[PDB]
RNA sequence: GACGGAGCCAGCGAGUACAACCUUGGCCGAGAGGUCUGGGUAAUCUUGUGAAACUCCGUCGUGCUGGGGAUAGAGCAUUGUAAUUAUUGCUCUUCAACGAGGAAUUCCUAGUAAGCGCAAGUCAUCAGCUUGCGUUGAUUACGUCCCUGCCCUUUGUACACACC
């Protein structure tokens, strides 16, 4: 174990921070950046995903990609 | 005064093809000559019998193996006929290697 | 009597090898080279060729008779099922196993081996 | 004191249960072997050697062993009939001793018995 | 489908049967760290106590691990065939016996001291310290316990 | 026009089956449900638990649409795959032989499988008819 | 005439005999031809065998 | 990647009447399996051998870990008179060595290498083996004698049982 897939609020508040202006939304991306699994990370997007701000490129298995709305 | 159809399955089964391809040639020469309905000299899968063996007689050399195989020839020929007819036909229709065997009845 | 016909065509043919070496062995004197089956509904046809045919013959329907039987016992057909033939070979010197034969002969009374060659 | 140890049982029946239930209840409370043994046609399996037994047992001393019953049928099952009595099993050379004890039940004969030698120079 | 939130309601790193249950892992593969607690039965057991296949380890409710401590004791008692066990129909009590924690170690070895009375051709092997199931060493495994 | 059941990419259709099945509540459950390993080539067994089977009766419907005379061993056939075996390669054993039994058995209580004559099974016709409205309710999810 | 002079010999490679040598050594039980291989690799040719690929 | 699902695709095969074959299809068994009816002395039935590898979604995300299933106990079966020295089979368990293998060197130039199964040979029972056959399916040469082995020429030889 190497930590970091844990829960709580202040990380879901940092999440939530951590979405508008950026290149890349992706699961390894997340992942690299010391946040939640591999798993979680797609939880957090759907919940991201409700009135734009983050939109889908590749509907794949574990190999998804998601990018801001211009 | 009889004439009462049966339909009969005639076997052509062997080893060396010409033989067969002949004999199946005259037996539908013969079928022409007594003027009957007729499915032709159907041909299956040509079974090949696989025996593959260590050449050596005693496993001291190197791995040689030998597929020594068996080609038959499976061949059916269908008359629409009385059985009269068919035992005219196989009176002769007789080649020496080739199996002529009559099935009869539908 | 009936087999898968693969199965059968194996068998025949084994018959027939049986057969030749039976040949081989009995009619070793009687000089024999080939045997040729011929199978028809009843009456199976038996043609073998050697050298000297009389002594296959016998005194008309010695040997071959009895070989015939033999063959009888062996796989279970009746009389007159099988049928024995014993004809001349059309020229021997084309037929090597004939010559083979001869050979052996030569040797197994005492000549000479490279000029019997 | 009421209970010695612990009762060595099949399947959770007692020694007083055990030495009286013959071959059948034994087979219904076996491992599957056994009862596959069984179900096979038996034949010069527990005809002489059984019968030997029992006069081994009748003609015993008291308190001390029955006389040595020798078997070649090494692939026979241990049943609580004769539980006491020495068997001699056979390996090739030389009947060898086996006592028949409450704790040998339903196992083989050969498995205590052994033809070769074990192993030396290091354990 | 949702993040478990909350400041710190369910307690991480966990302690039941004996042994160490460590957080972090869904449900079941926690569970199998334990000595002799299953796979397909861990999974039975959890059903039986009625639990989400989407918790973590490091969580569960004290009446949950109360309930599946209970499973674990008695497969009879519950709804379990109980035909997955370390001792069906048994080499003496004759029930039903699937050991727990640092119980099936303690089982092992009373079976093999049994074995060693017996003196059993797999007890003579034992003893020596060598194969059980007719497995040969003419070549494999040069080293040995 | 005409409304096709065979067009449906596969997965979906399933989905939708197992969600009807879900409304209706009427399959009886085999009750081996979950004690079970399913597959001879299995040390788990579905992942979801409750449901799963429902998904696996579905394909089982979807198949026999498909085809003619079906029966229990070539189901097991097609639900079986490769086994480890550890030290030994991978062979070919099939799937769990009474399972399978008893989701047909289902299937012929509610009315979606019927049994064909010559060795096997075919469809009911309300169970046809059911397909088809599944079918077209998947159409009009993706339309 | 003795009482026990033959064994359960229902089937392994006793029953099994070649039919010209009666081996019980590498028996080509295919096809029911029971021959033992090096004879029938020699025999072959009159049992209609060949060799093509 | 792993495990479930879910999708779903070959080609060689071979297989009984005087027997103990290949065996569908249906009820009972979590498996392993059994039983009543078959069909096939075989392109016709087992068989579209609905094989694996592969392809979709979710769950766990780089831990000697859910990678790996190794030493092992327990039942039920099955084969065969006979299974202990597990024949084999599946189920629960135990859950180790092994984090891409040192020196050497094997194999290969296209449906070739490698992967992945199946079938036959065996065979009462057993496959990790062989023969076969498909199924996915590339890298890099398309050369040269440097190494290895052979080959021929020219050379020398006191060897010709020939450099052991
Ligand atoms: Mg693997
Ligand atoms: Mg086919
Ligand atoms: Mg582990
Ligand atoms: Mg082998
Ligand atoms: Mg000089």
């Amino acid at each position: 174990a190497k930590h970091a897939v844990v829960l709580d609020q202040d990380k879901f508040d940092r999440i939530m921070k951590e979405a508008p202006t950026y290149r890349y939304v992706s699961v390894s991306v997340l992942v690299d950046r010391f946040k939640l699994g591999g798993s979680l990370a797609r939880v957090a997007l759907r919940h991201l995903e409700n009135e734009g701000i983050i939109k889908p490129v590749s509907k794949h298995s574990k190999q998804a990609i998601y990018t801001r709305a211009t | 005064q009889e004439v009462v159809i049966h339909k009969i399955r005639i076997n052509l089964t062997s080893t060396k093809v010409k033989q067969l391809e002949n004999v199946s040639a005259n037996i539908i020469k013969n079928a022409e000559t007594f003027k009957l309905v007729k499915k032709g000299p159907v041909r299956l899968p040509t079974k090949v019998l696989k025996i593959s063996t260590r050449k050596t007689p005693n496993g001291e050399g190197s791995k040689t193996w030998d597929t020594y195989e068996m080609r038959i020839h499976k061949r059916y020929i269908d008359l629409e006929a009385p059985a009269h007819i068919v035992k005219r036909i196989t009176q002769i229709t007789i080649e020496p290697g080739v199996d002529v065997e009559v099935i009869i009845a539908a | 009597a009936i087999i898968s016909k693969k199965r059968k065509l194996v068998a025949d043919g084994v018959f027939y090898a049986e057969l030749n070496e039976f040949f081989t062995r009995e009619l070793a004197e009687e000089g024999y080279s080939g045997v040729e089956v011929r199978v028809t509904p009843t009456k199976t046809e038996i043609i073998i060729r050697a050298t000297k045919v009389q002594d296959v013959v016998g005194e008309n329907g010695r040997r071959i008779n009895e070989l015939t039987l033999l063959i009888e016992k062996r796989f279970k057909y009746k009389r007159g099922t099988i049928a024995l033939y014993a004809e001349r070979v059309h020229d021997r010197g084309l037929s090597a196993v004939a010559q083979a034969e001869s050979m052996k002969f030569k040797l197994l009374n005492g000549l000479a081996i490279r000029r019997a060659a | 004191r009421k209970r010695s140890f612990k009762t060595y049982s099949y399947k959770g029946v007692d020694l007083e249960k055990l030495l009286e239930m013959p071959t059948e209840d034994f087979v219904k409370l076996a491992p599957a072997r056994v009862r596959r043994k069984f179900a096979r046609g038996l034949s010069e399996k527990p005809a002489g050697l059984m019968k030997k037994l029992r006069a081994a047992k009748l003609s015993a001393p008291e308190n001390e062993k029955p006389a040595v019953v020798r078997t070649h049928l090494r692939n026979m099952i241990i049943v609580p009939e004769m539980i006491g009595s020495v068997v001699g099993v056979y390996n090739g050379k030389v009947f060898n001793q086996v006592e028949i004890r409450p704790e040998m039940v339903g196992h083989y004969l050969g498995e205590f018995s052994i033809t070769y030698t074990p192993v030396r120079h290091g354990r | 489908s949702l993040v478990v939130q909350e400041q710190g309601s369910f307690q991480h790193i966990l302690r039941l049967l004996n042994t160490n249950v460590d957080g972090n892992i869904n449900v079941v593969y926690a569970l199998t760290t334990i000595r002799g607690v299953g796979r397909r039965y861990a999974n039975l057991v959890c059903k039986k106590a009625d639990v989400d296949l989407h918790k973590r380890a490091g969580e569960l409710t004290q009446e949950e691990l109360e309930r599946i401590v209970q499973i674990m004791q008695n497969p009879t008692h519950y709804k379990i065939p109980a035909w997955f066990l370390n001792r069906q129909k048994d080499v003496n009590d004759g029930k039903d016996y699937h050991s727990l924690a640092n119980n099936l170690e303690s089982k092992l070895r009373d079976d093999l001291e049994r074995l060693k009375k017996i003196r059993s051709h797999r007890g003579i092997r034992h003893f020596w310290g060598l194969r059980v199931r007719g497995q040969h060493t003419k070549t494999t495994g040069r080293r040995r316990a | 026009p005409g409304v096709s059941v065979r067009d449906v990419p596969a997965q979906d259709f399933i989905n939708n089956y197992a969600s009807f099945l879900q409304r209706q509540g009427k399959l009886e459950v085999p009750g081996y449900v979950d004690i079970v390993k399913t597959s001879a080539g299995n040390e788990l067994p579905p992942q979801d638990s409750e449901g799963w089977f429902y998904k696996r009766a579905a394909s089982v419907a979807r198949h026999i649409y498909l085809r003619k005379q079906v029966g229990v061993g070539k189901l097991n056939k097609l639900y079986g795959g490769a086994k480890n075996r550890g030290v030994r390669p991978h062979k070919h054993v099939d799937a769990s032989g009474s399972i399978n039994r008893k989701v047909l058995q289902s299937l012929e209580k509610l009315g979606v499988v019927e049994i064909s004559p010559k060795g096997g099974r075919r469809i009911s016709d309300n169970g046809l008819r059911d397909l088809d409205r599944i079918a077209a309710a998947t159409l009009e999810d993706e339309e | 005439e003795n009482v026990w002079y033959s064994h359960p010999r229902k089937f392994g490679k006793g029953s099994r005999q070649c039919r010209i040598s009666g081996s019980h050594s590498g028996l080509i039980r295919k096809y029911g031809l029971n021959i033992d291989r090096q004879s029938f690799r020699e025999k072959a040719n009159d049992i209609g065998f060949y060799k093509y690929r």
